[PDB]
């Protein structure tokens, strides 16, 4: 309205709300956080099974 | 680059291995060790092991104990010259 003859304040909005998702969010990690989780945990457990291991002996 | 494991890494190598060599040695040193000084064995007697585990034994090893043979070999000894001289 502060612009009386913009004549483009309709077409500045009409690309604003057209342009509400200017993309997507990228949650590919769906497989590589699996695989990076399995050897993470399977290290991890080797690694603590060894420490108590050593704690008893 | 990205999340990793830098702690289960432990999995590829124990902590020490100089330490561990230490704890294999002592593991074997001290489980392979008798429980309150077992296995002793000291008495003795047969003929000469009745002087053996007795005259022999360290509870005095004082000088009697070399001395028992000097005494020993004066009665032969003297005998000796006896039928020798």
């Amino acid at each position: 309205s502060v612009l009386k003859n913009t004549s483009v304040i309709d077409k500045i909005e009409s690309y604003v709300k057209q342009y509400k998702p200017v993309k997507i969010d990228a949650s590919k990690q769906l497989q590589v956080i699996e695989s990076f989780e399995k050897h993470a945990m399977t290290n991890a457990k080797e690694t603590e099974s060894l420490v108590s291991k050593e704690l008893k002996d | 680059v990205s999340t990793l494991i830098p702690p289960k890494v432990v999995s590829s190598k124990n902590i020490g291995s100089a330490p561990n060599a230490k704890r294999i040695a002592n593991v074997v040193h001290f489980y392979k060790s008798l429980p309150q000084g077992p296995a002793p064995a000291i008495k003795a007697n047969t003929r000469l092991a009745r002087y053996k585990a007795k005259y022999f034994d360290g509870d005095n090893a004082s000088g009697k104990p070399l001395w028992h043979f000097a005494l020993g070999i004066i009665a032969f000894g003297y005998s000796m010259e006896y039928y020798f001289h």
